[PDB]
This record gives C-alpha cells, sequence and structure tokens, in this order.
C-alpha cells in the first residue's frame, strides 16, 4: 500500500548510494600495491 | 456483488478503511457488468485492481477534489 512505497523508496535511495562508488575487485589491491612501488629507493649499486 | 471476496480476489484490492464508500463503487461495477452478460445473472466478484485499491481510493479522491 502505502507502506510499500516506503519500502521500494528505501531500497532504491540505498542502492543509489551504492552504485555510487568505485567497483571493488582483486585490480584494486594491484593498484594499491603499485602505488608502493614507484617511491622505492635504489639499494643495490 | 463483491468488494471483496476473501478467497477469490486479490489482497490488493482490499480497501480498508475505505469501504464505506469505495464498496459502493464496487459493487455497483459489478452488476454493471453483471447485467450487461446475456443469460442467467452471475455472482460478481472483483478479481483484483491493478493498482492498489489504496491508489484507486487515492485517485477518486483526486477526481471529487476536481469536481
Amino acid at each position: 500500500p502505502m507502506i510499500n512505497n516506503a519500502i521500494r523508496s528505501f531500497l532504491t535511495a540505498w542502492d543509489d548510494i551504492r552504485i555510487l562508488s568505485p567497483d571493488v575487485s582483486s585490480k584494486s589491491l594491484s593498484a594499491y600495491l603499485d602505488s608502493a612501488v614507484a617511491n622505492g629507493p635504489e639499494l643495490i649499486i | 456483488a463483491y468488494d471483496f471476496k476473501p478467497g477469490i480476489t486479490q489482497p490488493s484490492a482490499k480497501s480498508r478503511d475505505k469501504s464505506i464508500w469505495m464498496s459502493p463503487i464496487l459493487k455497483l461495477l459489478c452488476t454493471s457488468y453483471a447485467m450487461t452478460v446475456a443469460g442467467p445473472v452471475r455472482t460478481s466478484i472483483v478479481t483484483e485492481i491493478d493498482g492498489s485499491a489504496a491508489a484507486l481510493s487515492g485517485n477518486l479522491r483526486v477526481w471529487m477534489r476536481d469536481v
């Protein structure tokens, strides 16, 4: 009824916050680990 | 004529708190089609409303404000 309208205006208003987000995957682990690569000192010359 | 035949109809057509005035509309639309079909007069049952019955009680309330 009217209470069903508050249900679908809650689940969509929660999913629209959820889809406004970067996609989390295993690529983000390599993307974050690559940030700690270029800032490395050479010690072996 | 049924506004709500409880085993047959779907519960989307429950005119809760509006059956004092929606049921005279729903029973008379039942007889509006019973007297149109030929043959013997059959027991008429509201099956379902495409919206809610609350959606129809809201929309006729929009119409009764316009008139």
